[PDB]
């Protein structure tokens, strides 16, 4: 009951929610907030 | 007609180009640091001159002798293209002694302004990567700057259109 109720079902959780978080990061809207920060980085880094 | 030599000085003297304008502080702590540089690797073999004087108006084929003498009156005569003459062998003679030389102009902000006269010295060109990074940078210095900020960038890329060659 324990393995199959809590530890089976953990883990498939945290399976599914991971493939959720993989997605959502590659999203269009989500992607350019990004590069901004990738961008902004770069200028931090030559001004210093 | 167009000779096939040039007189150049032996030695190449060596002119350094600011990221946007000369006499400005974002450029001058922008070029004193290699001044200081050259000074200190380099001492016992490299001489530093500088010149408060114009340097782009170096011709030899306009006339031959404009304004000889202070004497005539002439509107070359008292005009500065008497003293940028007379600098312009002053080079030549410290090139002959081999020790290297530096131009400190602080009037040329561009390649091609001093690349038809005789000099033909190695420019070096310290250029920051973006404008953006040069924007904030200027604001470093102070509010004095502020001012002047406009037309300090469009002296940037006019010279970074300029092609690397």
């Amino acid at each position: 009951l324990i393995i199959i109720g809590s530890f089976f079902m953990l883990n498939l959780v945290l399976g599914v929610l991971s493939g959720e978080f993989a997605k959502e990061r590659e999203r269009v809207e989500n992607r350019r907030a990004f590069l901004k920060l990738r961008r902004q980085q770069q200028i931090e880094r030559e001004l210093n | 007609h167009v000779p096939p030599y040039d007189v150049v000085p032996s030695m190449r003297p060596v002119v350094l180009v600011g990221p946007s304008l000369k006499g400005y502080e974002v450029t001058d702590m922008m070029q004193k640091a290699l001044f200081d540089f050259l000074k200190h690797r380099f001492d016992g073999r490299i001489s530093i001159t500088r010149v408060t004087a114009d340097l782009s108006l170096a011709k030899r084929s306009v006339l031959n002798n404009p304004g000889k003498r202070t004497i005539i009156e002439r509107s070359s005569a008292r005009s500065s293209i008497a003293e940028v003459q007379s600098e312009i062998e002053r080079i030549f003679e410290l090139a002959k002694s081999l020790q290297l030389v530096v131009l400190d102009a602080d009037t040329i902000n561009h390649p091609a302004q001093l690349a038809k006269t005789s000099l033909a010295p190695i420019i070096v060109f310290v250029k920051v990567s973006s404008p953006k990074v040069l924007q904030r940078l200027i604001r470093s210095r102070g509010k004095s700057q502020m001012k002047h900020l406009t037309v300090q960038m469009m002296a940037y890329d006019k010279l970074v259109q300029c092609p690397p060659e």
